[PDB]
């Protein structure tokens, strides 16, 4: 199956997103709209790819 | 023994976007009935294009997934959805 987060991706939340993004400019999840915003990059660069697999 | 904590959202989305690198799996998805009723899944896959850019893209080990993701997305816009969930343009295939 797909990640649980899909459930938040409704056209309603999508519409409210632009405004939410501004207010915020004024793990840390506090509401559903936070899931429509990509997670932050970890500090450990072990998350950087060692190579490519085709 | 082998055990570690459950994954993060970052960790989960990275694991997920990358499995789209395998065509059999991507196929299993487009031939789901439920996921195409609601724009949820379609909207989610467009959100995931955040990996297509740095610093995210530097984390991808399976590069085919980013191309397939982009195609899959463009397909969706023009894609005509049946009334059940069946994606119209694919009904014919095996």
């Amino acid at each position: 199956t797909s990640p649980s987060y899909v459930k938040f991706f409704t056209q309603s939340n999508l519409e409210k997103l632009p405004k939410y993004k501004e207010k915020k400019a004024a793990e840390e999840i506090t509401c559903a709209l936070d899931y429509l915003i990509p997670p932050p990059m970890p500090k450990n660069q072990q998350y950087r790819a060692f190579g490519s697999i085709w | 023994s082998d055990q570690n904590p459950l994954p993060t959202r970052f960790e989960v989305e990275l694991e997920f976007i990358q499995s789209l690198a395998n065509i059999q799996y991507v196929t299993y998805l487009l031939t789901q009935q439920q996921i195409w009723k609601s724009p949820n899944f379609k909207n989610y896959l467009k959100y995931l294009e955040y990996w297509c850019n740095p610093p995210y893209s530097q984390c991808i080990v399976y590069p085919n997934c980013l191309f397939i993701l982009k195609l899959l997305n463009g397909f969706m816009e023009s894609a005509i959805v049946n009334e059940d969930g069946l994606l119209e343009g694919l009904d014919e295939l095996p």
